């Protein structure tokens, strides 16, 4: 169906220690594909994806330009919220970037994003419009106000309607066989008694793609928030992820409980039984 | 400033299987600011060539981290996870479990 | 493709 276009900047100041470290990352849906770190030995963007490597010279002498010229440029704003409250320079402060964009199963436009946070909070982040933006405190509002008098926002809109669209076409085009993959989830259940009146089942969803899943633990087809434990779902190291939901089960009751996992590279929701 | 202290999850790549290459990760999460300290541990000793995931992060801004390493899963040896953090007076030990 | 970030000074 639709499909996403991430790229996640962190910059933190070391004190005492040179220069800010800063570290960014690009996603294709839950797919990372390009990497880059202030620590690394190559101090140019690396591919971590194989389709993104047929993309000549062209391209990474650029990107490393357009992320360099953003490294100096989380630098100096670094200095500069460290002078917007009235911070010390002794300490250690964060500057994090989100921006990207959807497609359709068409490649059409739905949206773009942009978001700034200043060590964990949000500070200044642009609207779903492409017009405006918001400021959490009120440097955000003086960071604001600069940014509506050289109306940055029609800027991240010429790139966040062309070439994030444009990109995101051509990686989704160009990683076919791995990035519209799936995984149907393989799944498997567990007993494990603790006394000799309950046991623990725990519904097991392993190798999945995209991250997006849902298990649901039934007594009766009626849905259980009760004795319930739920995982967040956790990357699995190789592209895929994995995930569970355990249940506390009086002994002899245990063919009562379904668990339901829904996942959407899949035709029909699951249910399974002891 | 506030911080957040990480998540953890002590786990296998694919279901173990003793004799059977597997892969152990340590997956931290939810955790502000980004400076944490990840081992990984066959019986309480340093596992050295452990890799770790590039540094991201959530909406919520919060950092995220996968820790892994070469390791073929016996009856015997039961590996575990520590990590160190700001939020963290002592580390954090979270042991490996078969079915977790 | 990233962005080319210029107007984005706080």
């Amino acid at each position: 169906g639709s499909h996403s276009m991430r790229y996640f900047f962190t910059s933190v100041s070391r004190p005492g220690r040179g220069e800010p470290r800063f570290i960014a990352v690009g996603y294709v849906d839950d797919t990372q594909f390009v990497r880059f770190d202030s620590d690394a030995a190559s101090q140019k963007m690396e591919p971590r994806a194989p389709w993104i490597e047929q993309e000549g010279p062209e391209y990474w002498d650029q990107e490393t330009r357009n992320m360099k010229a953003h490294s100096q440029t989380d630098r100096a704003n670094l200095g500069t919220l460290r002078g917007y409250y009235n911070q010390s320079e002794d300490g250690s402060h964060t500057i994090q970037i989100m921006y990207g964009c959807d497609v359709g199963p068409d490649g059409r436009f739905l949206r773009g994003y942009r978001q700034d946070a200043y060590d964990g909070k949000d500070y200044i982040a642009l609207n779903e419009d492409l017009r405006s933006w918001t400021a959490a405190d009120m440097a955000a509002q003086i960071t604001k106000r600069k940014w509506e008098a050289v109306h940055a926002a029609e800027q991240r809109r010429v790139y966040l309607e062309g070439r994030c669209v444009d990109g995101l076409r051509r990686y989704l085009e160009n990683g076919k066989e791995t990035l519209q993959r799936t995984d149907p989830p393989k799944t498997h259940m567990t007993h494990h008694p603790i006394s000799d009146h309950e046991a623990t089942l725990r519904c097991w969803a392993l190798g999945f793609y995209p991250a997006e899943i849902t298990l649901t633990w039934q007594r009766d087809g009626e849905d259980q928030t009760q004795d319930t434990e739920l995982v967040e779902t956790r990357p699995a190291g190789d592209g895929t992820f994995q995930k569970w939901a355990a249940v506390v089960v009086p002994s002899g009751e245990e063919q009562r409980y379904t668990c339901h996992v829904q996942h959407e590279g899949l035709p029909k929701p699951l249910t399974l039984r002891w | 400033m506030i911080q957040r202290t990480p998540k953890i999850q002590v786990y296998s790549r694919h279901p173990a299987e003793n004799g059977k290459s597997n892969f152990l990760n340590c997956y931290v999460s939810g955790f502000h600011p980004s400076d944490i300290e990840v081992d990984l541990l066959k019986n309480g000793e340093r596992i050295e060539k452990v890799e770790h995931s590039d540094l991201s992060f959530s909406k919520d801004w919060s950092f995220y981290l996968l820790y892994y390493t070469e390791f073929t899963p016996t009856e015997k040896d039961e590996y575990a996870c520590r990590v160190n953090h700001v939020t963290l007076s002592q580390p954090k030990i979270v042991k490996w479990d078969r079915d977790m | 493709a990233q962005d080319i970030y210029r107007a984005s000074y706080y």
